[PDB]
């Protein structure tokens, strides 16, 4: 467009759900679950399964 | 339990665990399907939020024990990963 | 009741011996497993 | 929830009922050495469902 | 005692710790000064 004429996004929304979020949280819920599976069974192999 | 304080069972402690315990896995599943059962269908207007939910858990519990318990790991992931090696 | 000795003889056979039937094969479940994440 | 609760108590009653039976055994001290094999898992499902 | 469950713990705080670095405040000195208000008119 032309000069002096820029843009903003009002305004919706500041970060998403199953967008960007999603894997974030997803990511650590496997990262505990695995460490919490060997605070009660010691290997690595119970783990995976 | 069986592999260790009792006896090894290389394949036959895996297969000794669920040769006792298909019950609850059944008994528990079935359970939870059918209280899902009345929100995926039969109401269907004051709420259709209870479709949302109980579809996908149906859904996921169909395949989460005809699967599980069978066919597709759970008894085939602890032979190769416990066993085969170290 | 029935019931009861039906449970006893898919547990028992049915599903343990073909429990011990899928164990003696892994390659074929393998390549199922990995299908079902395709 | 109620999904998640009742399949919770379902393992340690029905647990008792194959120790009443696979060894014969009613008492107290079947539900005892019954979680013996239970107690272990019961914190550790508590722990990852977390 | 026994590894495992020990270094279990140790890796919440990997975490955790590590975690609060990406989500408090890194700006210098804290709060100190007793807060004040400054009222500001102007009679040109």
């Amino acid at each position: 467009l032309p000069t002096g004429v820029g843009y903003d996004w009002t305004g919706s929304y500041q970060e998403r759900l199953s967008g960007n979020q999603a894997p974030s949280l997803y990511a650590i819920s496997l990262i505990v679950v695995f460490l919490c599976l060997a605070a009660l069974y010691e290997s690595w192999s119970i783990p995976f399964s | 339990d069986l592999m260790d304080k009792e006896g090894k069972g290389l394949i036959e402690a895996t297969l000794d665990a669920v040769r006792m315990r298909l019950r609850p896995i059944l008994m528990t599943s079935l359970a939870f399907i059918l209280g899902v059962m009345p929100l995926v269908i039969s109401t269907g207007a004051g709420s259709g939020a209870q479709n949302a939910v109980g579809t996908g858990v149906m859904g996921g519990m169909v395949t989460a024990t005809v699967l599980a318990i069978f066919f597709v790991p759970v008894f085939f992931v602890v032979v190769r990963r416990r066993f085969s090696r170290k | 009741f029935g019931w009861f000795n039906r449970m006893f003889e898919k547990s028992t056979h049915h599903y343990t011996d073909s429990v011990g039937g899928i164990l003696r094969s892994t390659g074929r479940y393998l390549v199922l497993y990995l299908i079902i994440v395709v | 929830a109620i999904g998640l609760l009742v399949d919770d108590a379902i393992v340690v009653v029905e647990n008792v009922e194959r120790v009443m039976a696979e060894e014969g055994l009613p008492p107290k001290e079947a539900t005892r050495k019954s979680m013996g094999q239970i107690q272990g898992a019961l914190v550790g499902i508590a722990m990852v469902l977390s | 005692d026994r590894p495992i469950f020990a270094w279990v713990i140790a890796i919440i705080i990997m975490l955790a710790g590590g975690l609060a670095i990406l989500k408090l405040p890194v700006a210098q000195y804290p709060t100190i000064a007793p807060p004040a208000v400054t009222i500001s008119a102007s009679y040109p």
